[PDB]
């Protein structure tokens, strides 16, 4: 209206002086992450599994197997998760580190109760299931991962590649993840255990996705992320996902860790990355601003992914003209509704980089589009208020 | 989690009235609640929906000017008032809700929390 | 205007009562799929090929080779297509099931008239082209697929891996798809046919995409989707696509099905998934509502992909104020133009899951954006009508 | 206003006659490409490297190694780049042709000063680093690529597969690209050089990405894109990208070109494809219209990717009503702000086709959305002007 | 499939008038029809376009106020009226159409059905 | 490349005034220039931004009413005028710029060219 230190933009008349404004934007502050109000938020994979990480649960560590509660919203904290100690593993030679983050994307996750393969009847038999006391079970003694069976032949000879088929062994509509691997040691020890001293070749096919691996015999890297025990050998661990009703095929040679108890999961869980522990309660979970409580319809700052009762990002501080018409369209602007953005829940940081880059490009473009729409709406509203 | 329980079903002559009820506990200020129905031999179809915060109503064409939906956050219950029932309305009704706004107000994948169901029969 | 049981929304004044409205939305009902009006719609791959599926045509079945008519709009009916019966195939060990759906995305599809490789001059010669009476040709007798040549060596010895190059053998600008595979049987039969009883290793490279395969000798899964004949062995079949002017490389051992007649195709065909048979005519093809005839500019329901003279999805039942200005605003809203959304036509369901998930995410985001724009337009229009 | 041969569209009243318009659109004309004003634009990879192409620099040709200046905006000219002559290479059997375009997307690119692997201490030693006078160094004599070491064993025997680990050998936060390969010749020459006449098998793993290769012995394709010298054999060349702090693994046999000086790069460079040479200066670089100088806010024509002070695409010829109100909202339409679109800079044309198709799809959808928003804004503006 | 045939070409002095014609059979209520031209040694350029249903006209800048486009669905033909021709208009004109709306109105990729061609020559 | 140099820092009592300066050479008609500040032990925070062409000003909430930004393309310098300083404003200020509009006005990733920095201390 008349002269005043408050200015508001209009779609047609541009800048104009008004005798009071109602701010609609606020810049938040980075804060810790809190439990989402009204939804059970997944932090640690198994909260009641003590002294175990997500990779320990995913690989089935002997002393921390337990039920994984279902969750609709989940938090990603470790981009490169680590183990808390069992038989040493070459983590970087495969894609195994992303398995906990893959299971994090499924709402319902459970471990099978029956073995999908009878390890004593697999080709290359007779087998004896060896074990090592690197990671022990409930009673102090030798153990191994619950999702594998270290098969050591009773007859010590070299073999040609052998084939085994992994069937679908749980309810339809649940994608099944099969975890397998192979074990290698130095020359004399492999000559004593398997009867041959040459590298062995492994491969696996599932849904048209094929991988190939060759073992190493000799100098090994120093043990890392394991319960400190002097051991001369170490294992390579991989996983393959099978969809509904689809079987898998594995070709192998001496030193195979045959799968025993597979993970198969269903549903979809909203995944956003953050940090632990979850402290308190928050209306919205912002990927860069931590746990935020919604107080105003819009916010200004660094745009990022969010889950929950969140405000909508804008690029400039918007103001609504002031001084029942003002209240009539104040709720209308506050009642705008936009769908939220999350990770793809199936695109891994290590494996799928171009897809994630395209995803962030789409996120930025949508942010700009909705910001422009909101600015146009605010100009229309306050232009109507002024007139 | 939230709890959804439906009550008020029964048998009514065609041309009368009926009211359904649904008690929801644990809803937040951004939730949406909807009613469904499934005739025998068919799939569930959208009937109505209201917003837990502002109370905006979305009614399907088949049942409009006749049905109506409302909520009372003081009593934590949502009602469905039925007027001028016809024998094509006999089905099993359901109460559905979600925490925050989803892709759309129609369909079953948009809503996450589902109620057990009540039986409504219309006959002369 | 005055008191009335009809209410309309406005961008500025909110809810307002008017004496009559013009509905602009309608909820369609699921119906069968109909031929698209004005465009030749592709259903079956070869409609005049009787007693044959899409995979039978793609693999080149002896008794139903025929011309594939060109089409601009195509229909996908089998997510996991099956064969109607020839020599048994290990369907799930490769990506072969998606070949018909890959050919479905090309407007012009044809089979070459000359062999891209002279099978009798390939490395490992002398060869004799073996054949089996599992699927016969026009006159009852032994035959085989038209896109392969089962090369059985005349000299029965084991061989080291051999290399052959697949040249570009059709018009530039047409992507060429090469179909190849290998054959395996049990121990004594392979010792009698090929001279060796050890598994054979195969690989192929094209455009930097490489696959590796190892054959199986011994227990085979039960025959499926074949013309019932007792066969002790079965084959694995794969395909590789070469772009314009690019050759391919194949490494192989005993038991190779060398390519003979490749598919090369050009153009782009709009692909939407549905069900057969096509009954009648429809203005628009909705992926979930079947064949729909456009009657109103907008519709409310489950949003999905559509091809043709289709309405635009909205989330709420919009209404237009009533009671020549009204007529002018009705045509303007009815004449809005939005381009339609289809499948990627190159992303396979089995192989590319993250890309399809990102595609559906983009689909939903565009649906929300367009719905918001349409709602804003309707509020502006009826606000102008009231004033 | 009154009757006049100029018409303008309105959001509510539709068509109306006005006594004069201000055009806001112009159709450009294809022109050459010019240097971007205010930004150093990257054309050739090493402009001061004479008689060498981008693939010559990337592989480290002996006589044109040099510093690569940093650039924020880059130009892609060769979809399939070629070499200017050194030892013959089987270009199409791997993904090597896209390495210059991959390095093109990084703002800062430099070559390491120390060897990441001591070639004389690698497994299979003792080695002697052989060389050929196909591409010579600064003083006329035998040389080889700066990023490889052709290791010829001093003891001539066949070997089992051997393993070597490639460490991270530069500053953190810089992705490291390791270039390696293998060499093959005919039967007698390979028997004289390496002691065996059987094909050798190679594989490599990095970040979960694995490739497999088998060499060829015998008939070779004719030499192409090499300095004409009769050579009976040729080499296959590949590369792996390692992220921050991640090592790589290589398995190999006789005839390995071990990596010496890797490229590791950081930053992001805007990449748009075009043609050389860059002549003159231009405000905006259009992917189809060449170097364009911005003169009006909007343009009509074939929409494509652009970098710089560019106008915004619209589908129809917009006009602004005429005859301070007109000037007040003329700048508002001229001050609309939209983010640009570029290539993914990580998605290769040869390797990643579905992602590029989705990128073009989302680009088209954004173009349509922004055009619709601009048209709505123009209708609102000129409707306000008329009233 | 649809059929596009062009007629009405010839030689005309610079400063006169000319009218082209194009008969299309099989068009639907959502189709678009456009005119093109290709000077010798150059590529095709957009000239005009009209909506088969509503009749909205899009004219390229070079031809405005001088060319005009219109359709008559009763006769199933589309016309192109030319006024004040200049010697730079000598080219081979084409008739193009597509079934539904596409990315844009300019270019050859948006239009799918292509007519055979007509020769127009301007000289004194 | 462009050059950014900051001058005008020093020590001022709480309640006074101060003006900063930043000379930029090589900016184009579409560039953006912004001011930052970094308190000891914290990260840089947005302070203000202005358009090189039109002169539209964006101010963060902590600095509004008190700070102001302006540019003079004739002298190729951008100023930052400070009023009513308080001891919480003591930090190291920076001058940042980019050539064309990026995703947002807030943050360090949007701006590309960085000034060396100046020291401002407020004490009694
Ligand atoms: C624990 O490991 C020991 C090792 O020998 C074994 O004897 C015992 O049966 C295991 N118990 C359980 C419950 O796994
Ligand atoms: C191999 O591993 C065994 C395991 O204890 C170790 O004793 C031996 O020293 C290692 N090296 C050799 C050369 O055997
Ligand atoms: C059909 O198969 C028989 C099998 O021996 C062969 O002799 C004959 O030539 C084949 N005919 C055609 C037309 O392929
Ligand atoms: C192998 O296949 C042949 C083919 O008929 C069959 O006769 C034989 O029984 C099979 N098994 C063995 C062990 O030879
Ligand atoms: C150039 O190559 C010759 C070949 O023998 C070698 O002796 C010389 O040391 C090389 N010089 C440089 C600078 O690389
Ligand atoms: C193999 O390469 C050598 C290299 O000069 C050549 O002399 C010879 O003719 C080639 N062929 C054979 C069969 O050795």
């Amino acid at each position: 209206s008349s002269n005043s230190p408050h200015v508001v933009k209009t779609a047609t008349q541009g800048e104009v002086n008004v005798t009071g404004v109602i701010p609609l934007t606020t810049t938040p502050t980075k804060s810790h992450f809190a439990n989402l109000k009204g939804t059970e938020t997944r932090g640690k994979l198994c909260p009641k599994c003590l002294n175990c990480t997500d990779l320990d649960v995913a690989l089935g560590r002997p002393k921390c197997t337990g039920k994984i509660p279902s969750a609709r919203v989940s938090i990603l904290h470790e981009v490169r998760p680590v183990t808390s100690g069992c038989f040493p593993i070459m983590h970087d030679r495969t894609k195994i580190r992303q398995l906990p983050n893959l299971l994090r994307g499924y709402e319902h996750v459970r471990l099978s109760t029956h073995n999908v393969i009878n390890a004593e009847d697999a080709p290359g038999r007779p087998y004896e299931i060896g074990t090592s006391g690197s990671c022990p079970n409930i009673t102090n003694g030798n153990g191994f991962f619950a999702t594998m069976a270290w098969a050591v032949p009773k007859n010590k000879t070299a073999t040609n590649p052998l084939t085994i088929e992994v069937p679908y062994i749980c309810t339809e509509g649940e994608d099944q993840i099969t975890v397998w691997g192979f074990h290698s040691d130095n020359e004399t020890q492999m000559a004593k255990l398997y009867g041959d001293s040459k590298p062995q070749k492994f491969t696996s096919s599932a849904n048209g996705v094929t991988t190939h691996y060759v073992s190493q015999i000799g100098g090994f890297p120093n043990q890392t992320e394991d319960g400190g025990l002097p051991q001369s050998g170490r294992i390579v661990v991989d996983y393959m996902v099978q969809k509904s009703g689809k079987t898998g095929t594995i070709t192998y040679q001496r030193g195979i860790l045959l799968p025993q108890k597979v993970w198969c999961a269903s549903g979809r869980s909203k995944v956003i990355k953050g940090s632990l522990p979850l402290i308190g309660e928050a209306d919205c979970l912002h990927e860069k601003y931590g746990g935020l409580n919604k107080s105003k319809p819009y916010y200004t700052g660094e745009h990022a992914k969010a889950i929950g009762n969140c405000p909508i990002w804008v690029k400039t501080p918007l103001k609504l003209a002031n001084g029942n018409k003002i209240t009539k369209n104040l709720n209308s602007l506050s009642e705008l509704e936009v769908k939220n953005l999350q990770r793809l829940s199936g695109a891994m940081d290590e494996l799928h980089n171009e897809i994630l880059e395209l995803d962030e490009k789409v996120d930025d473009l949508r942010a700009d589009t909705i910001s422009s729409q909101i600015e146009l709406a605010v100009l229309l509203s306050n232009e109507g208020i002024i007139n | 989690d939230v709890q959804l329980v439906e009550s008020g079903g029964g048998l009514v002559q065609p041309g009368g009235s009926l009211r359904l009820s649904c008690a929801a506990s644990g809803l937040v200020d951004s939730a949406n609640v909807a009613w469904f129905r499934q005739a025998p031999g068919k799939e569930r179809e959208f009937v109505a929906a209201v917003k837990w915060r502002s109370g905006s109503t979305i009614y399907a064409d088949s049942v409009e000017g006749r049905f109506t939906i409302s909520r009372d956050n003081a009593k934590s219950t949502v009602y469905l008032q039925m007027n001028s029932l016809r024998p094509e309305d006999t089905a099993v009704y359901y109460c559905a809700a979600n925490q925050w706004y989803s892709g759309g107000y129609y369909g079953e994948k948009n809503y996450d929390y589902w109620g057990q169901g009540t039986l409504v029969t219309v006959s002369s």
